[PDB]
RNA sequence: AUUCGGGUCUUGUAAUUGGAAUGAGUACAAUGUAAAUACCUUAACGAGGAACAAUUGGAGGGCAAGUCUGGUGCCAGCAGCCGCGGUAAUUCCAGCUCCAAUAGCGUAUAUUAAAGUUGUUGCAGUUAAAAAGCUCGUAGUUGAACUUUGGGCCCGGUUGGCC
RNA sequence: GACCCACUCGGCACCUUACGAGAAAUCAAAGUCUUUGGGUUCUGGGGGGAGUAUGGUCGCAAGGCUGAAACUUAAAGGAAUUGACGGAAGGUUGGUGGAGUGAUUUGUCUGAUAACGCCCUUUGUACACA
């Protein structure tokens, strides 16, 4: 095939995106920590309707 | 009796047949030949280091339409003239003509990646820092 | 309101099934007495639950555009030792799961359940090497020990655990991606354990006269009125 | 058919053929179950008892189940001749 | 060059990573006893199949066989003696049955909690990881352990650190000195 | 269990808060050692948040987890495979939240298993690749049955239960 | 000498079943195979590259016989099914039940009865935005 090319969109829209920043938070506890907090919020209560469940809702 | 001899005193018609009929197989016949030293790019190996000629703009097979942006390279060791092919988001304006960048293979081995026909490389260094840290802001890469 | 239950027996079981006569199953299977109606199995055992296991849509091409339908694959079973595979195929999703559930405890067939080689209390494994074919794929059925586990695919798994069939090892050939065929292979063989001469088995049993026989006057199709 | 300590597992007892002595199966439907009642002098029925006869699905496929049915019952004593072992 | 120092791993991974049957149930295992990774379940599900796998080759020769005998006397009497297979099942057949959750009981993390004291396993782990406790005069400081049977009834507080006795600590020191006296000039 | 007394166990969510236990780390001493460094010990110190902060890959399907939010508009790119992108992208770029493994994960090339896709156990050869145009014929491979069973007499070890 | 009747061996094939086998179409053998061993010669391993190049050997020649790789691709095929098409031939839909491993078909049909309550049929098909 052709070597010719368009190479001056090299990178076209890695630029032109909005360069926003990472939000802090409250620190994830780690490890056994976070092992125990999977189990806490996975097997207590809260499911999606149906007998399937949804581990990540969307908000809606 | 199923076609091949089950006589007990015949062991050489059966492990004959079978060294005949193992010139089929892929790996068998990748093996035995010699044919990755002797024939391909690299010399068998996984990650070959190179220079490289020119950065190039690949027409891609449909029903993928796009340019992949790629670079010729002449590798250091046999010096064959290769295409590889530039990972991630932009990061073809990284590299430059004459620069030394260790390159790896995609993962299917040999021929193409997916869509880029020639193409069998991939990178993974450029003057020996990556190109996955360069794209994601970590290090930085030295003039010369 | 308006309403009423209405269980309507219709064919020789139904009556013998509302009645009470017959308590188990194992009449039936003894006799090979052909379960027409769903409702006989489910108050004959009410510990008989469920399960489902593939959906996948078939189409058809045609004049106006194109047909579409919903192909259910409704395996369902009990931890006892009693499993029904039920394939069925409509155009809505949920009438193809009923549907396929109601084939499915129709066709309901025991398991012949075994030992390894030392004999304890609680029979867990197969009694004999089984295997069942369906098209390409023939599924096979090696008798393992004790608290090895169901070596399998997920399905053929999934089949074998609603059984209560706990330690068992599997093979196959042919195209196995195909649950259509698979699961009827495997269906098949864990048929074919009941029909294979063990020598405890050869200890010639009388044969029992059959129930049809002993309440035919008192529960049959009857005549009446209104 | 049993565990170690005697009680007699193995749910249902399968019924063996009276031809061929295979085992007849759950859901096999082909297979038949003859019942014959049992005469004697002063004529009659005699309803209560049978002389059973369980016929495999394989021996009526075949369509020989007749020349069965006809060794099994002489054996028992309801033919005088009829069928030859002999051939 | 002299002889080499020995070495195998003790985790066993399993063939399908992404299974919904199998991390669902391991993980309640990992939330209950409270194991940091799945790494710790696998390497008992390793030793477990590793017994197994014995057991069975063991279970192929015919019975009242020299090899059969002893090494089945010897592996049931390991089994009872670290106290996973308890008195009443000691034939050979039962260590194929077996299970991941007794040997998980039998771990020094938890027996702690199953003692008392402790209030959760959590916090169990937490007091064996910071060198509290102890099997008897020997202290021990790693929540996987096996408890070998004898030992249970000496499980209690070791004499150095709190709660045995000696001093109090760092976090008390600080309040009693620092805090507590130091109001006072 | 005097049903109208107060709080052990709590299922989770809450920068609301009060103490408690430590290590990582700094180090008197001692031990350790040919002599040190470490380890094992242990005076004197050293947790409450940008503190002493854990990541590495993914989130269409295979494969576990998103039809959440903005940019881009077959372009840049992702993509092992199928395929995504022509201006509402559950696949790109970011951010939110979630999932995997977790002081360890990803990527290459070689290789083992799955591959009963080398097959002796254990493949296929009508039509999918494959039976050689047919016959002879040397090596090689394989090749009918038939050439003493039975009967006893004692001696006598091994199994399990009344003894 | 011929024919008829009954039996007989050796084939030429045929007609009906499906006991079994086969993914199917179909098969008295392609059966007696995961319950995977009667003996034994020959050939194949995704498709293109290529029955090409190179080498030998055979032949007066043409060609035969033996017979690759690099490179390239995510298919290629086989069977059957619904439509669609033909410059081929003739003149609507579920319920339950069968026929099938399904696709599905039968019903919803030759002009009775595996069914019970421009249009069509059969065949050909490498098309299936037809």
């Amino acid at each position: 095939a052709k070597v010719h090319g368009s190479l001056a969109r090299a990178g076209k829209v890695k630029s032109q995106t909005p360069k926003v920043e990472k939000t802090e938070k409250p620190k994830k506890p780690k490890g056994r920590a976070y092992k125990r907090l999977l189990y806490t919020r996975r097997f207590v209560n809260v499911t999606l309707v149906n007998g399937k469940r949804r581990m990540n809702p969307g908000p809606s | 009796g199923k076609g091949k001899p089950r006589g007990l005193n015949s062991a050489r018609k059966l492990r004959v047949h079978r060294r005949n009929n193992r010139w089929a197989e892929n790996n068998y016949k990748k093996r035995l030949l010699g044919t990755a030293f002797k024939s391909s790019p690299f010399g068998g190996s996984s990650h070959a280091k190179g220079i490289v000629l020119e950065k190039l703009g690949i027409e891609s097979k449909q029903p993928n339409s796009a340019i992949r942006k790629c670079v010729r390279v002449q590798l250091i060791k046999n010096g064959k003239k290769v295409t590889a092919f530039v990972p991630n988001d932009g990061c073809l304006n990284f590299v430059d003509e004459n620069d030394e960048v260790l390159l790896a293979g995609f993962g299917r081995k040999g021929k193409a990646k997916g869509d880029i026909p020639g193409v069998r490389f991939k990178v993974v260094k450029v003057s020996g820092v990556s190109l996955l840290a360069l794209w994601k802001e970590k290090k930085e890469k030295p003039r010369s | 309101n308006t309403e009423e239950k209405g269980w309507v027996p219709v064919t020789k079981l139904g009556r013998l099934v509302k009645a009470g006569k017959i308590t188990t199953i194992e009449e039936i299977f003894l006799h090979s007495l052909p379960v027409k109606e769903f409702q006989i199995i489910d108050t004959l055992l009410p510990g008989l639950q469920d399960e489902v296991m593939n959906i996948k849509p078939v189409q058809k091409q045609t004049r106006a555009g194109q047909r579409t339908r919903f192909k259910a694959v409704v395996v369902v079973g009990d931890s006892n030792g009693h499993v029904g595979l039920g394939i069925k195929t409509a155009k809505e999703v949920a009438g193809a799961i009923r549907a396929g559930i109601i084939i499915a405890k129709l066709s309901v067939i025991p398991i012949r359940r075994g030992y390894w080689g030392t004999n304890l209390g609680q029979p867990h494994s197969l009694a004999t090497k089984t295997t069942g074919k369906c098209g390409s794929v023939t599924v096979r059925l090696i008798p393992a020990p004790r608290g090895s586990g169901i070596v399998a695919s997920p399905a053929v798994k999934k089949l074998l655990q609603l059984a209560g069939v706990e330690d068992v090892y599997t093979q196959s050939n042919g195209k196995t991606r195909t649950l259509e065929n698979t699961l009827k292979a495997a269906f098949v063989a864990i048929g074919n354990t009941y029909g294979f001469l063990t020598p405890n088995l050869w200890a010639e049993q009388p044969l029992p006269v059959s129930p049809l026989d002993i309440y035919s006057d008192e529960a049959s199709a009857q005549k009446k009125r209104f | 058919m049993e565990n170690d300590k005697g009680q007699l597992v193995e749910l249902y007892v399968p019924r063996k053929c009276s031809a061929t002595n295979r085992i007849i199966k759950a859901d096999d439907h082909a297979s038949v179950q003859i019942n014959v009642a049992k005469v004697d002098e002063e004529g009659r029925a005699i309803p209560g008892e049978y002389v059973t006869y369980a016929l495999s699905g394989y021996v009526r496929s075949r369509g020989e189940s007749d020349d069965s049915l006809n060794r099994l019952a002489q054996n028992d004593g309801l033919l005088k001749n009829v069928w030859s072992y002999s051939r | 060059p002299r002889a080499p120092r020995t070495y195998s791993k003790t985790y066993s991974t399993p063939k399908r990573p992404y299974e919904s049957s199998r991390l669902d149930a391991e993980l309640k295992l990992a939330g209950e006893f409270g194991l940091k990774n799945k790494k710790e379940i696998y390497r008992i599900s390793f030793q477990l199949s590793k017994i197994r796998r014995a057991a069975r080759d063991l279970l192929t020769r015919d019975e009242k066989d020299p090899k059969r005998l002893f090494e089945g006397n010897a592996l049931i009497r390991r089994l009872v003696r670290v106290g996973v297979l308890s008195e009443d099942k000691k034939k050979l057949d039962y260590v194929l049955a077996l299970k991941v959750e007794d040997f998980l009981e039998r771990r020094l993390q938890t027996q702690v909690y199953k003692l008392g004291l402790a209030k959760s396993v959590h916090h169990a782990r937490v007091l064996i990881t910071q060198r509290h406790i102890a099997v008897g005069k020997q202290i021990v400081n790693i929540p996987s352990f096996m408890v070998r049977l004898d030992s249970e009834k000496h499980i209690d507080f070791a004499p150095t650190s709190p709660f045995g006795g000696a001093r109090p600590g760092r976090v008390a020191r600080r309040n009693a000195a620092r805090k507590a006296e130091a109001s006072g000039e």
